[PDB]
């Protein structure tokens, strides 16, 4: 079992400003964890797939950056729509995921 | 040269005069006849 | 995967296999390229009966030329000389093994020390 | 060649005078040792084989004579603190004692290993 | 007996843990390097007592064998 | 000194002429046999004269 300490636990970030989460295994996966967006009341969509590399049909301001244990996501200039569960969860192992980040305003 | 040596000491203590003197003539007739067989060998090997 | 009596590392020791993809861009395109790495630790046994004993050895016998007697002017040049003969050709035999790179490794800062000993 | 040259190098000891006792013990000690490294190469010139060959023979015999010289070098030495007259006739025993021993055992091999 | 060492691990691989012949090789130097300590240690005490010399040479003189045919026998016995 | 060049030189292919490190080499053993040579010149005129 691979954990994976997502942080921040809850952040509230205004509407224009590059924001970015962060999310560390514990043993090596490399650039194999992914990232969802879990809007309320809906399934979970793929965000970043691999380490770094958008799904088709993800704008562009979503953006990862690997390495073999830390992760990082950055969303410049978030909308009025970006706001929900951001989950990063690992596949070298069996696919174990983070906690989430709340995203307020 | 070694056996040279061993004679000079085998007759030490006992015949130094004749110790001596082979010494004193070891020292010019082995140079010498090197000399000579150098001068032969690369003589003989760099005419052909 | 690997087999369970699967290595023929003699002097090696395998520790663990680490799996990775990637993306790479070659002149003609972008491909993608499976990379997977062996993580390998060397034994240190054969190097230590083979250089660190003779030169722990060497150093004791050179060191022992202290005990003698200073009325004794051949032994203990003949220790002394010894010694450095064979550290002179420890110090050859053993980098012989690895490839010709630029730096110090560790065993030649041992055979330095050792040498340095020998000499003082 | 080196081996039987090296052997008479072994013998030269038995001439120079007793009482040097470093040129002695160096001319054995030393001789052993480059005795030994051609019996190694020696060896190291055919296969690794488990019996015994008639080079092989030739070089343990001379590593054997080598190893007489000097501890017969030695019990001169030793006996010379305890009675000199003894190591005095060993000497001169010695002197005619081994070229005869060498050139016996250098024909017998000879005969016994080409008329074969 | 460095130089018997050497002339023998050119041929074998780079093995770590350590033979049979490498273990009666290192017997062996430590049973010639106990020789000079021995003669060093009869050196160092031949001016303050002349007999102790004397009573060490004649002790090793019949201890040194007795120890390494005892070796010997141990060794032959433990791998044959 | 004779030791040193000769594991050298079983690794170079024969090549004839006189490279840079068989001519520190050459140097080295000049000086060597340089040190020898006046050891016997200081034992030959030992016994005559201390002094020189
Ligand atoms: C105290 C033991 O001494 C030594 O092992 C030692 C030190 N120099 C040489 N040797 C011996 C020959 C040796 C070295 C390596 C392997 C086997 C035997």
């Amino acid at each position: 079992n691979i954990v994976m300490t997502q942080s921040p636990k809850s952040m509230s970030m205004s509407v224009g400003e590059r924001v970015t989460l962060s999310c560390k295994a514990s043993e090596y996966v490399g650039t194999y964890v992914s990232w969802y967006q879990q809007k309320p009341e809906q399934s979970p969509k793929l965000l970043i797939y691999g380490a770094s590399n958008r799904y088709t049909g993800v704008p562009d301001r979503f953006t990862g950056s690997g390495s073999a244990t830390d992760f990082t996501l950055t969303i410049g200039s978030v909308q009025a729509e970006d706001l929900a569960d951001y989950h990063c969860g690992q596949s070298y192992s069996y696919p174990t995921f983070g906690a989430g980040t709340k995203l307020e305003l | 040269a070694l056996i040279e040596f061993a004679t000079v000491n085998y007759f030490t203590k006992s015949q130094p005069a004749r110790a001596a003197k082979i010494d004193r003539l070891s020292r010019i007739a082995f140079p010498l006849l090197f000399g000579i067989f150098n001068l032969v060998y690369w003589a003989t090997y760099l005419n052909r | 995967v690997v087999a369970e009596d699967g290595s023929r590392l003699n002097q090696y020791d395998l520790l663990g296999q680490t799996v990775d993809s990637g993306i790479v861009q070659s002149s003609t395109g972008e491909y993608v390229v499976m990379t997977t790495h062996f993580h390998l630790k060397r034994k240190i046994g054969y190097f230590v009966i083979q250089t660190y004993l003779p030169c722990i050895m060497t150093v004791i016998l050179s060191q022992v030329s202290f005990w003698l007697n200073r009325e004794s002017v051949p032994a203990r040049t003949v220790f002394g000389v010894t010694t450095v003969l064979t550290m002179t050709t420890l110090s050859i035999s053993a980098r012989n093994s690895l490839p010709k790179v630029a730096y110090a490794t560790a065993m030649d800062w041992f055979i330095a020390v050792c040498y340095a000993f020998v000499f003082s | 060649i080196p081996c039987t040259l090296i052997v008479v190098l072994s013998w030269v000891s038995f001439w120079i005078n007793k009482d040097a006792v470093p040129a002695r013990t160096s001319l054995g000690i030393t001789t052993v040792l480059t005795m030994t490294t051609l019996s190694t190469i020696a060896r190291k010139s055919l296969p690794k084989v488990s019996y015994v060959t008639a080079m092989d023979l030739f070089v343990s015999v001379c590593f054997i004579f080598v190893f007489s010289a000097l501890v017969e070098y030695g019990t001169l030495h030793y006996f010379v603190s305890s009675q000199p007259a003894r190591a005095a006739k060993m000497d001169s025993y010695a002197r005619i004692f081994f070229p005869t021993a060498f050139c016996l055992f250098n024909l017998v091999y000879w005969v016994s290993y080409l008329y074969l | 007996m460095t130089t018997i060492n050497t002339h023998l691990r050119e041929t074998l691989p780079k093995i770590p843990y350590v033979k049979a012949i490498d273990m009666y090789l290192m017997g062996c130097f430590v049973f010639v390097f106990m020789a000079l300590l021995e003669y060093a240690l009869v050196n160092y005490i031949f001016f303050s007592q002349p007999a102790r010399a004397a009573a060490i040479d004649r002790w090793s003189r019949i201890f040194f064998p007795v120890v390494f045919s005892f070796f010997n026998i141990v060794y032959w016995l433990y791998y044959v």
